DNA sequence: CCACCTGCA
């Protein structure tokens, strides 16, 4: 039952991987036949869907960030950049000179953004992750990737018991503090810069959106849960998560507590 | 080492996160005991009000005498610093960072704050009007002692105000400053990548990545477009950087194993130790228990990681008296430990084992010889870095705020 | 100086 829920946990991460997901948007479920009208313009299939789902998700991008992000498609930079001429001349998006940075037109619904931002990032398991035999794997059931952050792999020894040790302490979610932090931490988040400042004020907003509802639907079988912990090449340990992370933001820290509470004395 | 009781642990760290996190332990207790009546008031003034709030409401569940899954948190002060004092065995270094005790002319020991010592320092000797922020400086010393070059020359710019800053890092810090210095000539300019093992066999590579810069016309007008690819590089600016953060992470690990022990395996290696265990053996444990064996040897630093690789067969090669006495210096009930980086958290009843745990990684750190066992390997050739003060590990044992 | 993957007008 709750083996059933996480492998529902892991099917919802797997069907919300950000880039494939958006894909699906220009894709299978576009009115627009964008396949058909990137054959008329002369750009590749592959190439314009790309550009479509990264000008989704920038909203807006000067030339050198977008052309890194689709830079593997071409052999040169300059046909990248040529490329996104002819997608900003036939109205796939804008170009504003005066700004030098495109501008989106077609983004995904509001529906679609909000799962992406349920589920796109790791959660916790509410069963005991499995045992890290090999530096594949992160402790989830379905995931084979190298466990280390980035592109550092290596299949030397990297201390997968500190993994093991970490990802087997059981935790919870302490509901009194929780909803302190959506009741008040927008008016007790004082001015910490000044545009710094406004950044985690919007980085709360995007949080609050969907925060509770992965809480709720993460703990359904039960208030107690596993956090699964990565290295990076240095061998700095991070735990994986956004919505629920000691790790990260203060309002993210409060809510979350040991589940084997203890008598203090 | 002063030790406290578990409210007391809840009592600082409530009033860390008001916070008063650069007083001494006493002054916090005492601020705390002060406002106790009045705390759910203080919320929207506190520095960190969700988390002062979770304290808060652990410690109204302790006076009820209800159980608590709140851990509190103690922090590194300076982590690279005080690693790097260790490593060093830079007396001067120490008493910056908590790493040996300093103490007033009163004779108390205080809390002290790298940043500002170093702070004061400067704009005592810069005199006459220093045109310098408090907090940019911090900025120019902490990415300075992890090798940055670039930002120390925003803060201070390139003239008589870098030579100050220059000045009194040299007799602040002198070995930590030395070995930064150092790090900077051990680039090797045909290496692709650098590669060393931690003592508990944590295999670290670091690819050279260099920026590849491709220059594009769009509407006539030109825009740099620059990837990281690997290659190579004159000299390297990121060595001190790396191999300290993969001392903190070998300290996070080894801490880990130290506090959160599975005490079934704590009493078999303790049998197995005093020729009791039932035998059993696989041969593939006795690589593994070699190589963390030779660690120790070379370096000081013997990891809790080897129980897993102790049988009847491979017991043979250790000193078993050192394997008990690590297990005689671990917390005598085992605990969980959240870890960020240099941040710990842990339920408030094991403060104590926790602070005694890190003070012994970092006097172990401080006693041996890490930093020649790491630079041996970056550098591709035997060499010996010595310790300025051979005997400050000594001192480090007992030291009151490494964790504050 | 290092990292990490945050946010996407």
């Amino acid at each position: 039952s709750t083996i059933e829920h996480q492998m529902h946990l892991e099917k919802l991460y797997n069907k919300n991987q950000l880039l494939p997901r958006m894909r699906q948007e220009f894709e299978e479920n576009s009115g627009i036949d964008f396949k058909a009208f990137f054959a008329h313009i002369g750009i590749d299939y592959k190439f314009g869907i790309d550009a479509m789902v990264q000008m989704a998700l920038h909203k807006r991008a000067d030339l050198p960030t977008l052309v890194g992000t689709l830079r593997h498609h071409c052999k040169s930079a300059q046909e990248v950049a040529d490329n996104l001429f002819k997608m900003a001349s036939e109205d796939c998006f804008n170009f504003d000179p005066t700004i030098d940075k495109f501008i989106v037109i077609y983004t995904i619904s509001d529906d679609v953004q909000h799962e992406l931002d349920s589920f796109q990032y790791p959660l916790p398991m509410v069963v005991r992750p499995k045992l890290l035999t090999k530096n594949y794997g992160t402790g989830y059931f379905t995931c084979n990737k190298s466990v280390i952050l980035k592109k550092n792999h290596t299949d030397d020894d990297i201390c997968l018991d500190h993994l093991n040790r970490m990802n087997k302490i059981p935790l919870s979610i302490n509901w009194d503090v929780a909803h302190m932090v959506k009741n008040e931490w927008a008016n007790l988040d004082k001015p910490k810069t000044r545009q710094e400042f406004e950044k985690r004020v919007r980085a709360f907003q995007k949080y609050d959106r969907t925060a509770h509802e992965v809480m709720g639907l993460l703990t359904q079988e039960g208030n107690k849960f596993y956090l699964t912990h990565r290295p990076d090449k240095r061998g700095r340990t991070y735990s994986q998560g956004y919505h629920v992370n000691y790790q990260g933001t203060s309002w993210n820290k409060a809510v979350l507590e040991f589940a084997e509470k203890e008598v203090i004395d | 080492m002063q030790t406290f009781t578990a409210r007391e642990y809840l009592k600082i760290d409530i009033a860390n996160n008001y916070g008063l996190d650069k007083e001494d332990w006493d002054d916090r207790i005492a601020w705390f005991d002060k406002n106790e009546n009045n705390l759910l008031n203080l919320v929207r003034e506190a520095e960190e009000p969700a988390l002062f709030y979770a304290g808060v409401k652990a410690w109204m569940d302790v006076k009820e005498g209800k159980p608590i899954g709140y851990p509190v948190a103690l922090d590194a002060t300076s982590s690279g610093l005080q690693i790097l004092a260790c490593l060093t065995g830079d007396r001067r270094a120490a008493e910056l960072c908590n790493v040996v005790n300093y103490r007033d002319e009163s004779g108390k020991v205080k809390r002290r704050d790298a940043y500002t010592v170093i702070y004061n320092k400067m704009l005592n000797t810069l005199g006459k009007g220093a045109r310098i922020k408090r907090n940019d400086c911090k900025q120019a010393i902490m990415t300075a002692l992890y090798g940055s070059e670039a930002k120390p020359k925003e803060v201070f710019g390139e003239g008589i105000m870098l030579n100050v800053f220059e000045s009194t890092m040299n007799v602040e810090a002198p070995a930590v400053w030395e070995l930064n210095k150092f790090w900077l000539q051990c680039g090797n300019p045909e290496a692709f990548v650098y590669h060393w093992v931690m003592p508990d066999g944590f295999n670290v590579y670091i690819k050279v990545m260099v920026n590849e810069v491709e220059t594009v016309h769009f509407l006539d007008k030109p825009y740099d477009c620059v990837r990281k690819v690997q290659g190579t590089e004159e000299k390297t600016r990121m060595l001190s950087a790396n191999t300290t953060h993969s001392i903190d992470g070998l300290v996070v690990r080894e801490l880990v194993r130290r506090c959160d022990y599975d005490k079934n395996q704590i009493e078999y290696i303790k049998a197995l130790c005093n020729g009791e265990a039932e035998y059993k053996a696989s041969e593939k444990n006795y690589g593994k228990a070699m190589e963390l064996w030779g660690y120790y040897e070379k370096t000081g630093f013997l990891t809790a990681r080897i129980f897993d690789y102790l049988d009847s067969e491979t017991i043979k090669l250790v000193n078993t008296q050192d394997i008990l006495d690590l297990i005689e210096s671990m917390p005598k009930k085992p605990f969980h430990v959240l870890t960020v980086h240099d941040c710990f958290r842990c339920l408030p009843n094991y403060g104590n084992d926790i602070r005694r745990q890190y003070n012994n990684l970092l006097a172990t750190i401080a006693k041996g010889d890490l930093l020649s066992f790491i630079m041996s390997q970056v550098i591709g050739q035997e060499v010996t870095i010595g310790k300025l003060d051979p005997t400050l590990w000594e001192d480090v044992l007992e030291t009151e705020y490494a964790l504050s």
